[PDB]
């Protein structure tokens, strides 16, 4: 579940680390907004990645 | 067609990157992935979903659905 994790956009080895330390699992992922996850990491744009790759959605095909 | 082809490419990319973190869980297949993220939409609603949702998906167990319902519940923080 930190393999899950690792593979996920704007994560690395570092901020691995600091993420598993104020979120209890993946699931709880979903829950955060991009401000509380750039606090998190320490970086604007790794949060954009990782915030973007959680929320896009398919749901178009008119 | 014009860059329709574009939007093609960006799509591959995204979806297969999702499959790189779903084919994560015990074998949970390529095909499993791409069905999981074309019915629920998004990995916040593929997380958002119960065992139940997620059994739901055309094809997978309720073997694979448990098995990702944990990996994506279960803390990160064991011992
Ligand atoms: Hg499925």
């Amino acid at each position: 579940p930190q393999d899950f994790l690792l593979k996920m956009p704007g994560v690395n080895a570092k901020n691995c680390r600091s993420l598993m330390h104020h979120v209890k699992n993946i699931a709880e992922l979903a829950a955060l907004s991009q401000d509380e996850l750039t606090s998190i990491l320490g970086n604007a744009a790794n949060a954009k990645q990782l915030y973007d790759f959680i929320h896009t959605s398919f749901a178009e095909v008119v | 067609d014009p860059a329709d082809l574009l939007m093609e490419k960006l799509e591959q990319d995204f979806v297969s990157r999702v499959t790189e973190c779903l084919t994560t869980v015990k074998s949970v297949n390529k095909t499993d992935s791409q069905t999981l993220l074309t019915t629920f939409g998004s990995l916040e609603q593929l997380i958002a979903a119960s065992r139940e949702d997620l059994a739901l998906c055309p094809g997978l167990g309720p073997q694979k659905a448990r098995r990702l319902f944990d990996v994506l519940h279960e803390p990160f923080l064991k011992v």
